């Protein structure tokens, strides 16, 4: 299966999601002008501080499919305003 | 079934008279590492020659080319819109990157022509001054190098305290705390304090000057900086060989599963990694072995104390129960230091020690979920109060440049070592300040306890992070 | 005929596993023997 | 061409060397003389 | 006559150990 | 002399007599030579 998260301006989604086996991840944008990159940090301190890593390292492009290895990712949008907005989405990949 | 005897030939008889040879092949064509203060003219001149010509080289494997991966000028990643640092920090896969860096340096030395490997200097033994081989001023390239990139000279601010080091607990403070790190029987829980100790004396020898190795940008271009990591590799390997006989594995670790299965970078690059060995040895699963690396030490004794001495002093110190503190740290993006001061239970502050952090602007953001253990109880048994006591801490944070900072840190936690018990005890304080870190990983079977001034608010295991909302 | 006496079918029973683990230990101790004797163990000059 | 510091560094680096020494207890026989000394394999037994 | 080669097995390999006239150079290689 | 075809010969003579002068002070080589067009960044360290 595939879970697609649009780059919503506000996030009402539950903060943490525990995916099932065989569940690819895709990022989307409700408006074509909102096709910005999304960042990854991997730590809760980075989750609560929103330190933007330099460069495109650990970042995913919207409208692109992805398969992620078993792990917990504390995804945050690249936007610095999204830091105060609160787009901290924890995703735990299921490897059975 | 039986078989015909023609299928096997008749045997023969031999008679060797009693007593009362074979040769020695495999000349071990591996460069070897010696103590710095156990050398002579021939090899000291060879090392000087190797250093001078590696400095003079401007090729793809020159000194600047090989040292650009660590501190500056941030050639990471390969041909991107913006650049960050390839330096691996804050992550328990730290030692592998530095080990590959050191083996590449040794390969460069062998290419130059020196038959003797990098020397290692021990700081545990008391030293009145730094070794003459590097403190010499009669045209000694080891003293200082003039960077072509930043166009500046590296200053040297050695802290004088490294000579009159305080003798905490009837022993050197540094040796005592490295023993307290060695006592750990778990891989990553050991190596977090291991990397912390790696970080510690960096600022000590950096001192105050900006053009010093204390900051990561100016760190990567000093012989002492590049031998410090060799010494770190030596202490890591001796810890490995001590732990492997205590019936506990060392490579296998569930605390950092994700990061072990990625090729090391920028060593994985083809653009500027000429060496096939470090080109093809990017896998942390296969980094651990050194036989494929062809380098080895000669002696592993520390301070005149062999493996058994540590193997007995560990329980010798576990017999004496003692409580200790613990901090939690995260990246800030600049090398700095902190000094901790006591606020005892109705008593005057007592100085104990300090804190040291190495960072850079292009650092990849990270965090330390595991607590950092520290020894604040010298003042505790000085004042005579019980271990299960109540008090506070204060922190003075200052960057090595000597100006006030703002990136404060979370509240401490208390962990004690019960007498004769392998596990520790972790007590969380429940108070009116929400300064405790969010999430903590705990060692195996560690005792748990909750302290309160009375405010008897208990806690519940809700079962979901969504219960936070 | 379908026991572990025959070489092929031996590997199915875990007794084969246990036996090979033990003989591996009692072979690897020879490495420590050579360590004490100062001889060469990391290489073999036969059938390279 | 060696100064005080130079001969200093030489003396500390020399102190660490390992040497074979002949220890002599001589007194003089009323005339100047020399002694030539040779080493041989430890064969105390063609 | 060139006889067969199966009657002789594979040879093995083994190793045993044992018991004025000035020329100006570049400044880079100095 | 500059701008005349005697420039290279005269400068070769100058180099020879500078080498002879340096011979006085216990050396083994002459005036070091290098290529600026060789891929590098700036002047060698001993110059500065």
């Amino acid at each position: 299966d595939v879970l697609i998260l649009p780059l919503l301006e506000e996030n009402k989604l539950p903060p943490k999601v525990i995916v099932s086996r065989g569940t690819r991840v895709r990022f989307h944008s409700p408006v074509s002008s909102l096709n910005a990159n999304v960042k990854e940090v991997g730590s809760y301190t980075s989750l609560s501080l929103c330190s933007i890593p330099p460069g495109d390292a650990n970042s995913y492009d919207p409208d692109v499919n992805y398969s992620l290895e078993p792990g917990d990712y504390f995804f945050v949008s690249s936007n610095k305003a999204r830091c105060e907005q609160g787009t901290r989405v924890q995703i735990s990949i299921d490897d059975e | 079934t039986q078989l015909a005897s023609s299928l096997l030939e008749s045997p023969s008889v031999s008679f060797v008279p009693g007593k009362g040879e074979d040769p020695q092949p495999t000349k071990t064509k591996d460069v070897v590492r010696y103590e710095v203060s156990a050398l002579s003219l021939e090899q000291v001149s060879n090392l000087r020659n190797a250093l001078y010509k590696l400095q003079n080289d401007d090729g793809p494997n020159g000194y600047e080319a090989i040292a650009s991966f660590h501190g500056a000028p941030k050639l990471c990643p390969e041909n991107a819109t913006d650049r960050y640092a390839c330096c691996t920090h804050g992550m328990p896969v730290f030692p592998h990157w530095h080990r590959l860096l050191t083996v590449q340096f040794e390969m460069a030395l062998r290419d130059k022509g020196a038959l003797l490997g990098i020397p290692y200097w021990d700081w545990t033994r008391p030293s009145k001054a730094l070794p003459s081989l590097l403190t010499s001023t009669d045209n000694n390239p080891f003293s200082t190098y003039q960077i072509k990139f930043a166009q500046h000279q590296v200053t040297r601010d050695v802290q004088p305290g490294l000579y009159n080091r305080r003798k905490q607990s009837g022993l050197d403070s540094l040796f005592y705390q490295t023993l307290e790190t060695l006592e750990e029987t778990n891989y990553c829980d050991f190596e977090v304090q291991f990397e912390m100790l790696h970080n510690t004396i960096h600022a000590l020898v950096g001192g105050q000057g900006t053009y010093s190795m204390s900051t990561l940008e100016y760190s990567a271009f000093d012989p002492f900086f590049m031998i410090h990591h060799s010494s770190i590799d030596r202490i890591w390997q001796i810890w490995q060989t001590l732990q492997k006989l205590r019936h506990r594995s060392f490579n296998y670790a569930r605390c950092a599963l994700r990061n072990l299965y990625r090729p090391l970078e920028p060593f994985n690059y083809e653009s500027k990694n000429p060496n096939p060995v470090t080109r093809a040895n990017s896998r942390p699963v296969q980094i651990f072995d050194a036989s494929k690396f062809h380098y080895n030490f000669d002696n592993l004794n520390l301070n005149g104390h062999s493996v058994s001495e540590i193997n007995t002093i560990i329980e010798n110190l576990r017999d004496h129960d003692r409580v200790y503190a613990g901090f939690v740290l995260s990246g800030i993006g600049v090398s700095a230091t902190a000094n901790v001061k006591l606020v005892p239970q109705g008593g005057d502050p007592v100085d104990v020690g300090s804190f040291y952090i190495l960072g850079g602007d292009g650092e990849m953001p990270w965090a330390y979920e595991r607590v950092y253990k520290y020894d604040v109880t010298d003042a505790l048994e000085k004042l005579g109060l019980n271990a299960y006591s109540n008090f506070g801490f204060q922190v003075t944070l200052t960057k090595y440049n000597g100006e006030q900072l703002d990136a404060s840190l979370a509240t401490p936690v208390v962990i004690s070592r019960p007498a004769n018990a392998d596990y520790d005890v972790l007590i969380l304080p429940l108070l009116e300040e929400n300064k405790l870190p969010p999430k903590v990983i705990v060692s195996r079977g560690t005792r748990v306890r909750f302290h309160s001034p009375v405010l008897n608010a208990n806690v519940k295991e809700v079962g979901s992070y969504t219960s936070l909302s | 005929p379908y026991g572990m006496s025959t070489l092929e079918y031996s590997a199915y029973d875990p007794i084969f596993f246990i036996h090979h683990s033990n003989v591996d230990r009692q072979f690897a101790i020879w490495q420590a023997l050579q360590r004490y004797r100062g001889l060469d163990y990391n290489s073999a000059n036969c059938n390279i | 061409g060696l100064n005080i510091e130079q001969l200093y560094n030489l003396l500390e680096q020399r102190r660490a060397r390992e040497r074979a020494l002949a220890s002599f207890t001589l007194h003089g026989l009323g005339f100047s003389a020399n002694v030539r000394i040779k080493v041989c394999d430890h064969d105390d037994d063609q």
